[PDB]
């Protein structure tokens, strides 16, 4: 049972893990959404800068 | 006793499997689904920055949104100005075989490392005008893939000794070492409260790792191959990851599961690196085909593509003010996307 | 007046431009060998005659090479393999005849040399300790190849006068295996040259220059293809 | 997370024969290679044989031809190892280990120590 | 009667020709290595011989009347004498990195570089633009061509009061076509000689397909250079020596034969040089 000396490891690990307190997704999808459209107007990316705004161009 | 302990793991990971199930009452594709698209998105190379002599494998923004700092093969490190395309700096290595580079936030100076196994620092703020090494940090055993700073004079690197550590360098130690991982890590990225990082790694999985206590809060799962790639979502509660399986994976911190998958039916190529936009609505991501993606992270469609490059993309990065993305490759050049 | 600053850049550029222009007129005629093979291939006699990477300096004609010796991120291997394909070649060592040593080498070898990343590299190919696989033949191969009974020498072999026709078999076998593998793929994109060798001499080694003599001019012939 | 999952080991008297196999799981793999690796008492291991995603066999290690044959199904998600009259040097534990890339020729490296646990594994004896 | 629709069509494939390489090598970038730097001096010079040797040679010849300053005359043959040269010149030196990649591999890497390339240009059109300096001596002559008695206004070079025009023509041929060609057949017989002693050797089939093409080219390279140029420098050499016999063999089989053929080859060294070199895939990314 050398290999025990990991196996422990994993078990360990897991228990912690399985502890976890996890969000439904609906929810936690409807935040990741409003966080992008709350800053959508803030990325040139998304909404281009005019040239003479754009260090680039 | 080993036997017990076997089936005690397999126990756990099928509870695991159960809470994350619980969570699925949704998928970001039903949530977002009435919201319009991003359109197409088209880029233009608006600068290009010459002077490699081969392949860059690393490149890195700083926070003054206007240098970077590229890594490649011939044995330099060069920040370049991304505005005027003028070198400002040239630094040659000890060694040559250099993997990975990072700015510091402050400014003060650049890290890199390779095979060597040495994550070497550099001081940029020099009174001689000559950029010298100010510190090694070395107890690695393995190849360095990553490096990333963090303020207060701490730098997190990851290796192919599996395993991920925090250094001070004042004193050239690591505090805390963080293991778990089986295979190579690959990639670190930091929250944007830099007390939690994550970690890629050649064992198709990403842990999220607390900072301060020096363990694994969290193992995520999902990936068919070896994560080449992750960064966070701006907004600190999910990750993005690219791999070798070719496709990208969104991964939801609080539900403790994948979110969405980013594919396509003719890409068989796999993923070296991702990045966010600051709306966390553009995806952006590198390819072995030497095209670099853009994809509506929350509808997962296509919102455009970067040509131009006439080799493998190593390394993509955003500036933080969102004005460009600089994509490095193996055809020795750096370009700057807007 | 913010001009003053933009001189001191373009002076500060200038300065830089030169000494990677001087580094650059290096580089290229500097050329990379890496050294990989199978273990207990005898890498260590092929490096002593001719922390991570350790580099041997070698200058033969006056040009110059640089080899990548053995240590450090040895084993696992697949990702760091890949930043070895800009290299003007790979050595690959394999002492010819515990485990299928051989069979290990030819799957290694198989591996290198369909790699996406490394299909343009050629390799040289020693097969080392000749005189241990004399010894251990004419004391072993259809042990772990059993098609080796029915081998013979090609016509165009060039055995050692007075060396022992079973040991001149095994030999030819041997590289048979590893180059049945490098006639299968690639459309000659790159080239194996392989070599039988011992920890005795230079005259066998110094063929890294002249294999790398036909490895750089192969591919400077390229710009000159037609259509 | 994907699963490879060995049975069908136990003991044999040299002679017999075993029908070993893996059921794979947590994966799309008919894009993927597959390789039988065995480990004898006392030994590293050892690549055994190597099946295409296409069903073709490629290659077997010399010691095993003409008494060891492989197959895969890609309809069902598994792999087997047939192995005919067996010899007590064929006592070993044997794994079912994976390419790590999908659409490739090149897979490495199937035997090391950390890579090799893929298919995780059974003991059969002679 | 003819032949005019002859003369224009080479002109515009040879302009054509040098156009595209001229910007190709420029527009697409990527490329500038020490074979660019040549190839594009060899399409400069090609152009200059395209856009004089007809309108102010070639087609006045063929009229027997040329119209024209003094200057235009000086100026326009001291241009066609230098571009015969440069041209000239830059094959060799072609040749010789040729020779140099080929047979020296591992050292031609040492010794050639950008800053090698740009002295070996600058010493071919600086040294071209000397030798070709006793050309404001040609001038305005007034035989009479036409039925009303007017004359054609030829222009002519020659050498007054003297055996001169024997010297400098026979100077022009040692030192322009005798010596280039025979440099060019050697760096090129040497580069033969080595890629077949392998060939046969190792007789991939590719690269034994892909040895005997380079080979053939280097043949056809050498045999164009002789064939294009070789005429007119031996027309010109003999009238040099022998006015009266010259004269009426080669209005016998027309000088204006001989002309074209040497003109075509600014037709024809973008296409061996350029156009059918695999790596000419460029052209497309810049002009596409
Ligand atoms: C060699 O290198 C150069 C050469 C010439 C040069 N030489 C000529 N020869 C005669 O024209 C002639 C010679 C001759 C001899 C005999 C026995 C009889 C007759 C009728 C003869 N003709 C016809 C005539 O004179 O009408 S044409 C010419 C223009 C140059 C171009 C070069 C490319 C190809 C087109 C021409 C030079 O420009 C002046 C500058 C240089 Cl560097």
């Amino acid at each position: 049972t050398a290999s025990i000396a990991q196996a422990r490891k994993l078990v360990e690990q897991l228990k912690m893990e399985a502890n976890i307190d996890r969000i439904k997704v609906s929810k936690a999808a409807a935040d990741l959404m409003a966080y992008c459209e709350a800053h959508a107007k803030e990325d040139p990316l998304l909404t281009p800068v005019p040239a003479s705004e754009n260090p680039f161009r | 006793e080993l036997d017990q302990l076997r089936q005690e793991a397999e126990q756990l990971k099928n509870q695991i499997r159960d809470a994350r199930k619980a969570c699925a009452d949704a998928t970001l594709s039903q949530i977002t689904n009435n919201i319009d698209p991003v359109g197409r998105i088209q880029m233009r190379t608006r600068r290009t920055l010459r002077g490699h002599l081969a392949k860059i494998y690393a490149m890195h923004w700083g926070t003054d949104s206007r240098l970077l700092v590229s890594a490649s093969q011939d044995g330099k490190l060069i920040i370049w100005d991304s505005y005027t395309t003028n070198k400002v700096h040239a630094i040659p290595l000890r060694s040559s075989w250099v993997m990975t580079c990072a700015y510091a936030p402050s400014g003060n100076y650049v890290a890199c490392g390779g095979l060597d196994n040495i994550c070497s620092i550099y001081n940029l703020k020099t009174r001689e005008g000559n950029v010298r090494v100010s510190r090694e940090l070395a107890g690695h055993t393995g190849y360095l893939s990553c490096c990333r700073f963090l303020d207060d004079n701490q730098i997190v690197t990851s290796s192919g000794d599996t395993t991920c550590a925090l250094w001070d360098i004042e004193t050239g130690q690591q505090t805390t070492t963080f293991t778990g991982h089986t295979g190579d890590v690959m990639s670190l990225s930091l929250a944007p409260d830099t007390r939690l990082f994550v970690s890629g790694a050649c064992d198709a999985s990403a842990k999220l790792w607390d900072v301060r206590e020096g363990m694994c809060r969290q193992t995520f799962t999902g990936h068919e191959s070896d994560i080449n790639a992750i960064c966070f979502f701006p907004n600190g509660n999910a990750f993005a990851t690219g791999s070798d399986d070719a496709t990208c994976r969104l991964f939801d911190l609080r539900a403790d599961q994948e979110l969405m998958t980013y594919s396509h039916d003719n890409i068989i190529c796999g993923i070296t690196s991702v990045s966010f936009s600051k709306s966390g609505r553009l995806l952006l991501a590198g390819y072995d085909d030497f095209n670099c993606n853009v994809w509506d992270a929350l509808k997962a469609d296509r919102a455009g593509v970067l040509a131009g490059h006439d080799n493998r993309v190593s390394c993509l990065g955003v500036t933080d003010d969102g004005m460009a993305v600089a994509t490095g490759s193996w055809d020795s050049f750096l370009k700057i996307w807007n | 007046d913010q001009r003053n600053e933009e001189k001191a850049q373009r002076e500060a550029n200038k300065k830089i431009e030169k000494q990677l222009q001087k580094d650059k007129q290096v580089y290229r005629a500097t050329h990379r060998l890496l050294l990989l093979g199978a273990g207990e291939s005898g890498k260590n006699t092929i490096v002593k005659q001719m922390s991570g990477i350790f580099e041997t300096k070698f200058q033969v004609d006056k040009v110059n090479f640089h080899m990548f010796d053995v240590g450090a991120q040895r084993d696992e291997r697949r990702k760091w393999i890949q930043c070895f394909n800009d290299v003007t070649a790979i050595i690959f060592v394999v002492a010819s005849s515990q485990t299928n040593r051989l069979q290990a080498a030819l799957k290694l070898f198989d591996s290198i040399w369909n790699n996406k990343w490394l299909r343009d590299t050629s390799v040289i190919l020693f097969l080392n300790k000749q005189d241990l696989l004399a010894e251990k033949v004419l004391a072993k191969i259809e042990d772990y190849f059993p098609e080796f009974a029915r081998y013979t020498t090609p016509e165009d072999a060039t055995p050692e006068p007075g060396e022992d026709p079973r040991v001149t078999r095994a030999k030819y076998f041997i590289r048979d295996e590893f180059l049945r593998i490098s006639t299968a793929s690639g459309d000659g994109r790159h080239y194996c040259y392989p070599h039988f060798t011992c920890a005795v001499d230079t005259e066998n080694i110094r063929r890294v220059f002249n294999d790398c003599r036909d490895i750089i001019q192969r591919m400077h012939l390229r710009q000159y293809e037609l259509l | 997370q994907v699963q490879l999952q060995e049975s069908g080991g136990g003991l044999v008297q040299p002679g017999g024969s075993l029908r070993l196999s893996c059921a794979a799981s947590g994966f799309t793999f008919s894009n993927y290679k597959m390789n039988w690796v065995r480990q004898a008492p006392g030994k590293g291991l050892e690549w055994v044989s190597d099946i295409s995603q296409s069903g073709a066999s490629i290659s077997y290690t010399g010691s095993v031809k003409g008494r060891f044959t492989i197959s895969r199904d890609n309809a069902k998600n598994t792999l087997y190892l047939q192995m005919n009259s067996l010899k007590p040097e064929d006592t070993a534990v044997y794994y079912c280990a994976r390419c790590p890339a999908p659409f490739t020729r090149d897979c490495f490296d199937v035997t090391s120590t950390t890579y090799a646990y893929r298919g995780q594994g059974t003991q059969v004896t002679v | 009667a003819v032949q005019i629709l002859l003369y224009s069509l080479i002109f515009l494939l040879s302009v054509l020709g040098n156009t595209l390489v001229i910007t190709v090598l420029i527009r697409n970038k990527r490329m500038r290595t020490v074979t660019n730097i040549f190839l594009l001096s060899l399409a400069v010079s090609d152009l200059m011989l395209c856009l004089f040797c007809m309108p102010f040679n070639l087609i006045p010849n063929l009229l027997k009347d040329f119209i024209f300053g003094s200057a235009v005359c000086k100026t326009t043959t001291y241009f066609m004498g230098t571009s015969v040269s440069v041209s000239t010149f830059n094959l060799v030196a072609i040749s010789l990195e040729r020779y140099g990649a080929i047979c020296k591999p591992l050292q031609s890497r040492v010794w050639q570089t950008k800053s090698h390339a740009l002295k070996v240009i600058a010493a071919t059109w600086c040294l071209s633009f000397t030798i070709m300096t006793p050309y404001p001596i040609y001038s305005n002559l007034v035989p009479f061509t036409k039925n009303n008695n007017q004359t054609a206004n030829m222009c002519r070079f020659l050498l007054p009061n003297d055996v001169m025009q024997q010297s400098w023509h026979t100077f022009l041929l040692l030192i322009l076509f005798l010596i280039p060609g025979i440099v060019m057949m050697v760096a090129y017989g040497l580069i033969s000689l080595e890629l077949y002693q392998g060939i046969k050797f190792e007789a991939s089939a590719a690269n034994l397909m892909a040895k005997k093409r380079v080979i053939r080219m280097l043949i056809v390279i050498v045999v164009l250079f002789f064939l294009c140029w070789m005429p007119i420098f031996s027309a010109n050499a003999w009238r040099a020596y022998d006015t009266a016999s010259a004269e009426r063999r080669l209005s016998g089989t027309p000088i204006s034969f001989i002309l074209l053929l040497s003109y075509t080859s600014s037709c024809v060294n973008p296409i061996i040089y350029c156009f059918m070199n695999k790596r000419f895939r460029l052209g497309f990314m810049a002009t596409f």
